[PDB]
């Protein structure tokens, strides 16, 4: 590590703390992200051992890069590319005039390119938000943080339930069911849509039940008919209030019906009839993306 | 279904790559096949112990040929490696892996705390942090799909079936897992239904009950020969009604 300066604090993760650096003999940019070791006392962090051997197996251009793995007796620092902004803030920095349409469409594909590559290399992200979505000068954007992230099953077992930050979390697992999969991240890429049309978060609770009822007032409460067991689901309560489903056109007003239709899909009650990051690529909304 | 054709293609890529080395024992100086299956069945006995998932014993068998393919160890840090492969693995799979302090506890104090985590940091050095790797269990539960609906027998079968390759090096070593899988399947599927492999596993794997045959010959003769192995561990765990007391039913004497 005496061969990086630290150039400025980028962060806090998924865990430790990340630091833009260069290469001071090579010139070369890095972000670092830093994991302290005798503070745990317990090993090498589950979050870390996941992120690296998962990145390893996931080199596309839409998932970050990981360079390095520098392991002291005393620290661990994971070597990855630098992109120069996140999606927040360049969604902060376009608030007033909007992401342009043609932007946004390009941005959604490509986040949907990495994120099928993921789901067929069997990994679940977990934490797809503006935040973890990293964009380069050259209009590219990236999957970043896998610290949350999973190897999975064919078919699945019963993984973490604490996943997914709020706003961005899957009505399957707001409702506690025995188990999830790939549509939680189609889910948390529907909301990222919307926020990106829209300029505010789709969905920005600040409790489980005020998540759920968010979700239900845009989205219809849902029911037996467009849910299979969905009344009988461990966290799912007869009380809940039924309110009617909000035409798209109020929900998403600057989208056409390709884009509406897109959204709606990929924020689709039952995760088994929620569109895959694969035919969402195949989607009439993608026919003139650049 | 869109990219559940796409991971069983890229674990089949990636048993290739995350093989170890298949005669690494004979360049052991001071350890045997042995003394592997002997740690091995400690492992079982540790997955229970802990009630541990089955995927998380097979990732620590894998991590351990695979360490062991490269390092030279001697026979009393044998369980040191095994201890810290077992104590990786339950951190990629498992919801709650145990602590480092019970770890250091089922090792009777032969280790300390400081020896299972340095141990850690080496084994992912060997590794090269390379964890993610596939298991006979992550094709079992992929071929279990292809009979509906799922006969609880066969899975528990194939399963205990899969769990004995991990005992013996000779000849286990020498077959990829999705082999050893599809043999398992096969043997679990006949004993119990008088089935064989599926027609539609032929198309999803390329593998005809032909290909299966050699890992299929050597199966039927662990099993047939299972009461009388010296390790035990595996045989009591599926003796439990968790598996429908599997270990109990009688084998085929032949496959025809
Ligand atoms: C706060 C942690 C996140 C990681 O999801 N932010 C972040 N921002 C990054 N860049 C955007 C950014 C750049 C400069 C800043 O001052 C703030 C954010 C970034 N660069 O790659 C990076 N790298 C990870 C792969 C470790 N991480
Ligand atoms: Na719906
Ligand atoms: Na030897």
């Amino acid at each position: 590590m005496e061969n990086f300066q630290k150039v400025e604090k980028i962060g806090e993760g998924t865990y430790g703390v990340v630091y833009k650096a260069r290469n001071k003999l090579t010139g070369e940019v890095v972000a670092l992200k830093k994991i302290r070791l005798d503070t745990e006392t317990e090993g090498v962090p589950s979050t870390a051992i996941r992120e690296i051997s998962l990145l390893k197996e996931l080199n596309h251009p839409n998932i970050v890069k990981l360079l390095d793995v520098i392991h002291t007796e005393n620290k661990l620092y994971l070597v990855f590319e630098f992109l120069h902004q996140d999606l927040k803030k360049f969604m902060d920095a376009s608030a007033l005039t909007g992401i342009p349409l043609p932007l946004i469409k390009s941005y959604l594909f490509q986040l949907l390119q990495g994120l099928a590559f993921c789901h067929s290399h069997r990994v679940l992200h977990r934490d797809l938000k503006p935040q973890n979505l990293l964009i380069n000068t050259e209009g590219a954007i990236k999957l970043a943080d896998f610290g949350l992230a999973r190897a999975f099953g064919v078919p699945v077992r019963t993984y973490t339930h604490e996943v997914v930050t709020l706003w961005y979390r899957a009505p399957e697992i707001l409702l506690g069911c025995k188990y999830y999969s790939t549509a939680v991240d189609i889910w948390s890429l529907g909301c990222i849509f919307a926020e990106m049309v829209t300029r505010r978060a789709l969905f920005p609770g600040d409790s489980e039940i005020d998540q759920l009822f968010r979700i239900f007032r845009t989205l219809g409460t849902p029911d037996e008919v467009v849910w299979p067991g969905v009344t009988s689901m461990p966290d799912y309560k007869p009380s809940f209030p039924k309110w009617a489903r909000q035409d798209f056109s109020k929900v998403v007003p600057p989208l056409d019906e390709d884009g509406r239709s897109l959204l709606s899909q990929m924020l689709h009650y039952d995760p088994n009839k929620r569109i895959s990051a694969k035919a969402a690529l195949a989607h009439p909304f993608f026919q003139d993306v650049t | 279904p869109d990219y559940h054709e796409d991971i069983h293609t890229y674990l089949r890529e990636m048993e290739v790559k995350c093989k170890p080395k298949v005669g690494y024992m004979k360049k052991q100086p001071d350890i045997t096949n042995s003394m592997r299956a002997i740690l091995v069945d400690w492992l079982v006995e540790v997955g229970e112990e802990y009630k541990l998932q089955n995927e998380t014993l097979h990732l620590a068998v894998n991590y351990i040929d695979r360490f062991l393919s490269s390092m030279s160890v001697l026979r009393g840090k044998l369980q040191l490696v095994g201890t810290a492969a077992m104590l990786l693995a339950s951190k990629f799979e498992e919801i709650y892996p145990p602590e480092v302090a019970e770890f250091v506890y089922i090792t009777d104090d032969t280790y300390t705390k400081k020896q299972v985590l340095r141990m850690e940091h080496l084994v992912l050095k060997v590794l090269t942090f390379d964890l993610a790797a596939p298991t006979v269990n992550q094709f079992l539960t992929q071929y279990f799909l292809h009979q509906q609906p799922a006969n609880c027998k066969v899975e528990s079968l194939a399963m205990f079936l899969g769990e004995l390759s991990l005992i013996d090096a000779d000849p286990y070593l020498k077959y990829l897992p999705s082999v050893i899988a599809g043999a398992a399947f096969h043997l679990a599927l006949y004993t119990v239904t008088g089935q064989s492999w599926p027609e539609s596993l032929i198309r999803k794997t390329g593998y005809t009950l032909e290909s299966l045959k050699p890992c299929l010959m050597d199966l039927h003769q662990t099993y047939l020969k299972a009461p009388q192995h010296a390790q035990q561990s595996i045989r009591e765990k599926y003796k439990n009604s968790k598996y429908h007391g599997v270990s109990l039913l009688n084998p085929p004497e032949t496959l025809n």
